[PDB]
């Protein structure tokens, strides 16, 4: 049974590097192309890279071209994505997926995905001359608002749950 | 395989 | 680049009702070699990857209920659900799989219209309770991740002394 497992996901410094890998099993690895596809916090899906079965052709969209390298090791049944010059907008769940080299039907097989979070160079520049006092006040402002946003989600969910619990 | 296979897209 | 416009963005439904989703593409998705439209439709539920639902525009994947039908050609594509079930509540994405760069639509989300639950099976009601739990916890965790992201540069700036 076909199985894809991503790893490597982590917090990255502004402009930093990171390498993801994806362990393949339950099929003959060397006979299929592979891809990476990412999903951003807004839920949009974006194709990141594709590799041929033999490793000799690679493809990238303009958004990551020059920065991202897709590779594979057919002996180790492992797909790789090496990322450079990462920016906050590269924050996403990264999925590896099989390329259907025979059927050509899109992505039938996806792994569970690995989270990559990239720190903003811009956000860092913005705080350059803030004092500890300035920063503490800003910091302390967040959690009270997070709590209220969470409370909205919970209340809405329970309002959908309660009518069902009442029927049962 | 004697040849690699390009992506179909 | 080929752009895919999915409408509506969300759609409130009642169980049993027919639903219709639209994917319009800026360019043709005809694979000239074999005359099939390489458009794929996916279904995504909270905590999991997109699931392939329909390929070559109109061919149902194995194990997909026949209440899902894909159709259209050229630029205008539709996904129809003849009789929608609470288990079909999800985000639906179309994808250009014909030419680089591969591109996805922005998604059409199906939601339940807010009594009438008397006409549902106890099975379908328990299934909805089970689906609600990971949906709410993912929404909550996405809020925690967003606020980690807002906190991070401030904690980085405090530490950098």
């Amino acid at each position: 049974e076909v199985k894809l497992v991503e790893s490597g996901g982590d917090l990255v410094k502004p402009g930093g590097s990171l390498k993801l890998s994806c362990a393949a099993s339950g099929f003959t690895f060397s006979s299929y192309g592979m891809s990476w596809v990412r999903q951003t916090p807004d839920k949009r899906l974006e194709w990141v890279a594709t590799i041929s079965r033999g490793g000799s052709y690679t493809y990238y969209p303009d958004s990551v071209k020059g920065r991202f390298t897709i590779s594979r090791d057919n002996a180790k049944n492992t797909l790789y994505l090496q990322m450079s010059s990462l920016k906050s907008e590269d924050t996403a769940m990264y999925y590896c997926a099989r390329r259907e080299t025979y059927d050509e039907k899109g992505f039938a097989y996806w792994g569970q995905g690995t989270t990559v979070t990239v720190s903003s160079g811009s956000d860092y520049e913005f705080l350059k001359s803030w004092t500890v006092e300035d920063l503490q006040k800003r910091l302390l402002a967040l959690d009270p608002m997070m709590e209220q946003e969470i409370e909205e989600i919970r209340q809405k969910c329970q309002s959908k749950r309660q009518p069902i619990l009442d029927a049962i | 395989y004697p040849y690699d296979v390009p992506d179909y897209a | 680049d080929i752009e895919l416009t999915q409408s509506p963005s969300s759609l409130t439904v009642t169980a049993g009702e027919k639903v219709t989703m639209s994917c319009k593409s800026s360019q043709s998705l005809l694979n000239s070699g074999n005359q099939k439209n390489y458009l794929t439709w996916y279904q995504q539920k909270p905590g999991q990857p997109p699931k392939l639902l329909i390929y070559w525009a109109s061919t149902r994947e194995s194990g997909v209920p026949d209440r899902f039908t894909g159709s259209g050609s050229g630029r205008d594509f539709t996904l129809t659900i003849s009789s929608v079930q609470a288990e079909d509540l999800a985000v639906y994405y179309c994808q250009n799989d014909n030419s680089h760069p591969l591109t996805f639509g922005a998604g059409t989300k199906l939601e339940l219209k807010a009594e009438f639950l008397k006409s549902w099976t106890v099975e379908d009601l328990q299934k909805r309770l089970l689906a609600l739990d990971p949906m709410c916890e993912q929404e909550i965790e996405e809020i925690r991740q967003k606020y980690q992201s807002k906190r991070q540069p401030i904690l980085d700036a405090i530490e950098a002394k």
